């Protein structure tokens, strides 16, 4: 499935993930795209930060929903 | 927010669904309007999500001291942008327990739960007709605090629908008619007058003492009429 | 966002607003387009008279929704 990533109020670009993709994996691909370290990234969704070990489906991420990712 | 069941919640999707749909509860930061705020605690009731600033958190935006949470709803029937919001129809609930419709006695889902003491449950079909028929017959109640609404179909006291977007169930054309009638009623409730010139009908709020009412830059039709008989303004008694 | 202000004659004005704009802001905008002094304006949504202190979001007024404008005659 696709997840939209808003990186510091930037225009939401899509990230294809799997049902079992970890948040950290998502942090990685974003980090590769944004040229930043994956450790300085936080994933905000539905009023809760998503922990690195949580899977996409665990977080109740629906197809083509949006996750905000901030820095530091 | 997603797992909260305060039994999904229902929004009115203005487009492209143009109907009542299962909604998604989301939250931004009330200061920079970005979905970066993390909630201190989760909402437990409707008041937590409906009342402004009721819940708190910390906006994770670098230069934002936002603490207050602004909850919004999105249609859950399709992907929605971050700002593609929809009004929550909080009286609408999944009929998980198969409560029979107070009017037609059928079991349907979802249903509207009237905020009367009896929490009377009405299916959306009946609610639509209840609304349509009451609208056409000018049977909608005006409340100075709430606006143009309907009570429980059973006629229970203190049961006027407060979230008037529920009348989105009227469909588009009838909804606009509702809004029109409500505004007319409001004018009349504030002791105003509707301009009697044909093809006008402008809502006018003159001095309570004034008998001369002029439908005055591009808004009115310029008709100067007598408040009482609604004919061209005249001196002395009517007729 | 785009909202509409309609007189009870169906005369329609389009406003560029934010859900955070106050009713007083809306009125200023109405004045900006049509020249109606804000003191003469009463805005009505779904039969409820909108208060100058509140915002559009206070009334859950959505994109493309309509406010009703009636006129307070002072003359
Ligand atoms: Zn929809
Ligand atoms: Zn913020
Ligand atoms: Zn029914
Ligand atoms: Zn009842
Ligand atoms: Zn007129
Ligand atoms: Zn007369």
């Amino acid at each position: 499935m696709i997840v939209f990533v808003r990186f510091n109020s930037s225009h939401g670009f899509p990230v294809e993930v799997d049902s079992d993709t970890s948040i950290f994996q998502l942090k990685e691909v974003v980090a590769k795209r944004q040229g930043v370290p994956a450790d300085q990234l936080r994933v905000i969704f539905a009023g809760k930060e998503l922990r690195n070990d949580w899977t996409v489906q665990n977080c109740d991420l629906d197809q083509q929903s949006i996750v905000h990712i901030v820095q530091r | 927010l997603t797992r909260v069941d305060l039994n999904s919640f229902y929004v009115y999707c203005k487009g492209p669904c143009q109907r009542v749909q299962p909604g998604k509860l989301r939250v931004q930061c009330s200061t920079c309007r970005q979905a970066t705020l993390t909630l201190t605690q989760g909402p437990s009731c409707w008041d937590d999500v409906l009342i402004p600033n009721r819940m708190s958190g910390e906006c994770q935006s670098p230069h934002c001291p936002g603490t207050s949470a602004e909850f919004f709803f999105k249609c859950g029937a399709h992907p929605t942008s971050d700002k593609e919001t929809s009004v929550a129809l909080h009286l609408i609930a999944t009929n998980s327990r198969n409560i029979t419709c107070i009017t037609c006695t059928d079991v349907r889902s979802p249903v509207l739960v009237f905020q009367c003491n009896s929490r009377h449950v009405i299916c959306l079909d009946c609610f639509h007709l209840y609304c349509v028929t009451r609208l056409n017959d000018r049977q909608f109640v005006h409340d100075p605090q709430l606006g143009y609404s309907l009570p429980c179909v059973a006629g229970c006291p203190n049961s006027l629908i407060k979230e008037l977007h529920h009348f989105r169930i009227l469909g588009e054309e009838q909804y606009n008619r509702y809004q029109q009638y409500g505004a007319e009623e409001c004018v009349l409730q504030m002791g105003g007058v509707l301009c009697p010139r044909p093809g006008c009908g402008a809502g006018l709020l003159p001095e309570p003492d004034c008998r001369k009412v002029t439908c005055e830059n591009g808004l009115g039709c310029g008709f100067a009429f007598c408040r009482e008989c609604k004919e061209a303004y005249h001196e002395g008694e009517c007729s | 966002m785009q909202i509409f202000v309609k007189t009870l004659t169906g005369k329609t004005i389009t406003l560029e607003v934010e859900p955070s704009d106050t009713i007083e802001n809306v009125k200023a905008k109405i004045q900006d387009k049509e020249g109606i002094p804000p003191d003469q304006q009463r805005l009505i949504f779904a039969g409820k008279q909108l208060e100058d202190g509140r915002t559009l979001s206070d009334y859950n007024i959505q994109k493309e929704s309509t406010l009703h404008l009636v006129l307070r005659l002072r003359g």
